[PDB]
């Protein structure tokens, strides 16, 4: 759905600059941020 | 329509005829099909139109008195053909195999024994190329050839 | 009949006539002229 | 039930006894082979439904053997039909009207003369043949140079194919 | 206790005494065994789903290869619905 | 009057969007079988009742063609393997859940 | 090297083991593969063949669900090309805008 | 769903029987059909190493229908390996001496060219005419719709859609016809 | 009296799929809202039990449930024994309810908790090349840093 995507903004690979890949995968239980992650 | 008796005397009587559908939707259209929407939207299927167009026997009626344009006559004739082959016509006669989108006579074809290379492959035709202007409604053209 | 790629009528009672998938010329008068095409 | 066209009849199962010359009005040699009928009898019938097959069947039992050197099964289905064992039993396809109840004697009779009928049977085995006995191939010359080659096969197949045909006419069991 | 069935760990004999004498107990109609599925039946593979129904009302249905291993499976899930000790029960909280 | 699915085999999915329109909510309970749509399951005098029990043995052949037409399968299944073949399989495997 | 090299075909074949099977359960569901893949990706489901393949198989009521919001956005995509103007968007075919 | 092990294995790895039917049906569409199910494709616990597969049931296969001229056109090459032993026989021909050929032959050439083939093959079952053994009979589970829908013949048309269908064209009254 | 346009009954006049009507936004917007309703008094009565989810973790696509073991293919910063929250929820489903996220679900909307258990690494993989007539032949033996993760809880909160 690459075309779509680019239609909407939204890149074309859902792993590029959208908060499902750029958002932070986890973090501690207690609410601690988790340090930034390295990619 | 006319008939003709032979009792020795042969007499020709003037018998009822149907007459043209009240309002078409386009009426300045020049054939009956272009008056009726019909340009692209019909198939060997289609026998409610085929039956119009044919003679009592199964022939075709000529196109001076149908008032058919020639692209339609003979999609027509080639579409009555097919439906002819296809059994959907049994009360249009003269005087097993199913079929269907049959383009030859099926007396007149010789079996395919050498089918060519991949390149230059020896196809069996399906339907008929004067159909090829038809209304798809899918994203795959017709196969005219398998 | 004589094999030919392109049929020619040579008279006036010359006819074309497609059967068995092939085009044909006829004569009833000069059947010399009987063609087959190939 | 009458003979109807179109209809087939039972065979029997003959010994071969031998040979003999007959001689016909015209003055004509006509060698003729002596088929004796030992113990026929029809042993089983078989329906079209059942026999898988176009034609009803019925077997036909010949000589009698000995039940010491038969098998049990044999032996029990001969124990039923109340007949001694026979050697070779044939199944002669036949039309319904022509059933014959099992356990019934057959005759030379059955056939009449002037008439013309088929024979089969195993014919006599040569062991393992050449070419020249097994298929009439025609050899190598005897003298002119020949090595240890007169009685043998020449080229079997082509150099392109690289095998040999099946059925090729090949030294084996006559 | 974590990724085991009831009938696993608990052992029982006959499912649908059990499942009747539990339904006598809370005043509700015996269970009626009727085919709700089947495929094969004359091959030596078959597959059979039995229901169990109350007032025409479905409690359990059950897989088995035979009608009779199905309605004994059939009653298995309903006594493990009844009980709540089902697969898609909630997880103990740790 | 829409349907998405037809709504007789599974269950009786009901889509929506919540108010923000962020998620999307989807309602799904089982269809359950109609007990109309179900069927009924289905139903030496004087001497003891003898177990009738003979085993024919069968030949490899017949027997093998006889499993074959059992469960629908060719002859290759049923023939047997050899020593190293044998040996070589794990008769204590892997087993997750 | 085969091993080595087996690493490349193991994820080739895995993702058309997936294919495969959203295939059987799109057509259990009416649907085509194509259909339910870019429909999805229009409603903004971004769950990839892996997770799909495991819904079709462990969570059918879900996957059915899945299916029917396909089928969705596929009817609101065919209402807007037909309808060619300014009609409302469509109820799922609405896009969350990120910024 | 609350199942024991064994059979939740057994209802998921079931083997169903699926029924076809042929009368005025292309070939190889029946064919694409029957060997999706024969390989197991259309279930989504499919693997080419699980036995998956179904049986399918074809009936009517002596009245199946072929597109174009096929009938005559397409040929299906055989050879006893023997020399002289090349044989090509018609379409035509084939249904004529055996009426399950054809639909036969096309889902054995849909099949996957593997060691499974003659096992999904034994999981097919086919039938010239109307009539199936009881025992297939009492085994089947769902009839498949048939690809093709019949285009209808004229007789066969009610008088409702005869005088719904508009008259085109008005024919003098004069001629013969 | 036919309209501009009418096509007769033929094969090819209409098109072969059917004719879908989608429903009115309004009354279909309240509808919505009714389903929401539904499914959130489900949440708070709490009509649910095993809950599963789809969680976005190491460029990975996870579907599990409570109790669950994953094997994270690299190391993670964490000591083992530590509760951290899975925090990218792409789907929470459960029996007769699921909620989607367009394409990330409401960390006010779910939760999903994790456990570091184990810090490992993989068996011994063999990278080798080999080029035929050419002398060309190399090995190189890795292994992978792993995580073995327990899933702990995954809870539903009612915020529709
Ligand atoms: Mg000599
Ligand atoms: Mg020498
Ligand atoms: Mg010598
Ligand atoms: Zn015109
Ligand atoms: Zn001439």
């Amino acid at each position: 759905g690459g075309q779509w995507r680019l239609q909407q903004g939204l890149a074309a690979n859902p792993s590029g600059y959208g908060p499902l890949t750029e958002l932070p995968d986890w973090s501690y239980a207690d609410g601690r941020p988790a340090p930034p992650m390295k990619g | 329509f006319r008939e003709v008796v032979e009792t020795t005397i042969i007499e020709g009587r003037i018998t009822a005829t149907p007459k043209e559908s009240p309002n078409p939707p386009n009426p300045s259209g020049q054939c009956p099909i272009c008056r009726w929407n019909l340009k692209h939207k019909y198939n060997y299927d289609d026998v409610l139109l085929l039956s119009q167009f044919i003679r009592p026997h199964g022939g075709m009626l000529p196109r001076k008195i149908t008032g058919l344009c020639q692209e339609e006559h003979r999609k027509i004739e080639e579409c009555v053909k097919m439906a002819h082959r296809a059994g959907l016509l049994p009360n249009h006669r003269p005087r097993q195999l199913n079929r269907y989108l049959t383009r030859w006579a099926p007396g007149s074809v010789k079996p395919i024994y050498k089918k060519g290379p991949r390149w230059n492959r020896v196809r069996m035709p399906v339907g008929s190329p004067l159909l090829r202007d038809n209304v798809c409604y899918s994203r795959t053209p017709w196969k005219l050839y398998h | 009949f004589k094999n030919k790629t392109v049929l020619k009528k040579r008279c006036k009672d010359c006819y074309l006539v497609k059967r068995r998938g092939r085009w044909y010329v006829y004569c009833k008068t000069h059947p010399r002229h009987k063609q087959r095409q190939m | 039930h009458p003979w109807e066209p179109g209809s087939f009849r039972v065979g029997l199962i003959a010994l071969k006894l031998g040979m003999m010359p007959l001689w016909t009005k015209d003055g004509q040699k006509h060698v003729v082979t002596l088929l004796q009928v030992q113990d026929c009898h029809v042993l089983k019938y078989t329906s079209k439904e059942n026999c898988n097959g176009k034609m009803a069947t019925l077997s036909v039992g010949g000589k009698t053997v000995s039940r010491f050197r038969k098998a049990t099964s044999i032996l029990e289905f001969y124990r039923e039909l109340g007949l001694p064992p026979k050697q070779t039993v044939k199944i002669f396809n036949i039309t319904d009207n022509a059933a014959i109840k099992p356990g019934t004697p057959l005759y030379a009779a059955h056939f009449r003369p002037g008439q013309y009928v088929d024979v089969t049977a195993k014919t006599i085995g040569k062991g393992f043949q050449g070419v020249m006995k097994r298929w009439g191939f025609k050899g190598q010359p005897a003298t002119h140079g020949q090595t240890k080659t007169h009685r043998r096969p020449g080229a079997v197949a082509t150099g392109d194919i690289g095998r040999v045909w099946p059925g090729t006419k090949m030294p084996g069991k006559m | 206790m974590t990724g085991k069935e009831l009938f696993e760990m608990w052992k029982i004999i006959n499912p649908m005494g059990l499942l009747v004498e539990e339904l006598k107990k809370r005043n509700v109609s015996a269970p009626e065994s009727r085919l709700t599925r089947q495929s094969g039946g004359t091959t030596a593979l078959p597959l059979y789903f039995v229901g169990l129904y109350c007032d025409k009302k479905l409690i359990a249905e059950g897989p088995g290869e035979t009608v009779l291993v199905a309605e004994e499976e059939a009653a298995r899930v309903a006594l493990r619905k009844l009980y709540g000790f089902t697969e898609n029960r909630r997880p103990w909280n740790y | 009057t829409y349907s998405p699915l037809p709504d007789d085999y599974n269950c009786n999915v009901e889509l929506a969007l919540t108010s923000d329109g962020r998620t999307i909510v989807c309602y799904h309970p089982s269809v359950d079988i109609p007990y109309e749509h179900t069927k009924p399951i289905p139903r030496d005098q004087v001497l003891k009742t003898r177990l009738e029990e003979k085993v024919e043995h069968l030949e490899e052949g017949p027997m093998i063609e006889q499993l074959s037409k059992m469960f629908f399968t060719t002859k290759h299944r049923w023939y047997p393997h050899g020593r190293y073949h044998r040996c070589r399989k794990n008769l204590n495997p892997p087993k997750d859940r | 090297v085969k091993c080595t090299k087996a690493r490349y075909l193991k994820k080739k074949n895995m993702r058309t083991l997936w294919i495969n099977r959203i295939t059987a359960a799109s057509q259990e569901h009416g649907l085509k593969y194509p259909a339910l893949i870019g429909n999805l990706v229009k409603c903004q489901v971004e769950l990839n063949r892996k997770v799909l393949a495991d819904l079709a198989i462990y969570e059918p009521k879900t996957f059915k669900s899945l299916a029917a919001l396909a089928s969705r956005r596929r009817h609101e995509g065919f209402a807007a090309a037909l309808g060619d103007g300014k009609e409302p968007e469509g109820i799922f075919s609405r896009v969350v805008q990120y910024h | 769903s609350s199942f024991s092990r064994a059979p939740q294995q057994w209802a998921t790895f079931a083997r169903i029987w699926y029924l076809l039917d042929g009368k005025m049906q292309p070939p190889g569409k029946l064919a694409a059909m029957a060997s999706i199910r024969l390989q197991g494709l259309h279930k989504p616990v499919y693997h080419a190493l699980s036995d998956c597969g179904d049986h399918v049931v074809i009936m009517n296969t002596r009245h199946i229908a072929f597109s174009g001229n096929k009938w005559e056109q397409k040929v299906y090459s055989s050879h006893t390996g023997y020399p002289g032993g090349f044989r090509q026989v018609t379409a035509a021909q084939l249904h004529l001496r055996d009426p399950v050929a054809i639909v036969k032959l096309a889902i054995y050439g849909m099949l996957p060219k593997n060691l499974h083939r003659r096992t999904m093959m034994e999981r097919l079952h086919l039938f010239p005419d109307e009539y199936i053994p009881e025992d297939i009979l009492k085994n089947l589970v769902e009839e498949l719709p048939q690809p093709r829908k019949i285009p209808k013949r004229l007789d066969e048309y009610t008088q409702e859609e005869i005088d719904a269908f508009p008259r085109l064209w008005t024919p003098p009254e004069d001629y013969r016809l | 009296s036919y309209l501009p346009g009418y096509v007769p009954k033929t094969s090819l006049s209409s098109p072969p799929w059917p004719e879908v009507v989608l429903p009115d936004p309004v009354e279909e917007t309240r509808h919505h809202a009714e389903v929401v309703k539904k499914v959130n008094e489900m949440i708070v009565t709490g009509q649910y039990g095993r809950l599963f989810a789809v969680v976005h973790f190491a460029s990975r696509q996870w579907k599990v449930t409570s109790e669950d073991l994953i094997l994270i293919g690299n190391e993670l910063d964490l000591a083992c024994g530590e509760r951290i929250r899975l925090e990218k929820v792409l789907l929470v489903g459960a029996d007769n309810f699921t909620l989607l996220g367009k394409p990330l679900l409401g960390k006010d909307l779910v939760r999903v908790e994790a456990t570091v258990i184990e810090k490992t690494e993989s068996w011994p993989r063999i990278i080798m090349r080999f080029r035929k007539r050419k002398n060309f032949k190399k090995k190189r033996i890795v292994t992978t840093p792993q995580t073995v993760l327990r899933i702990n809880s995954i809870e539903i909160a009612p915020c529709l």
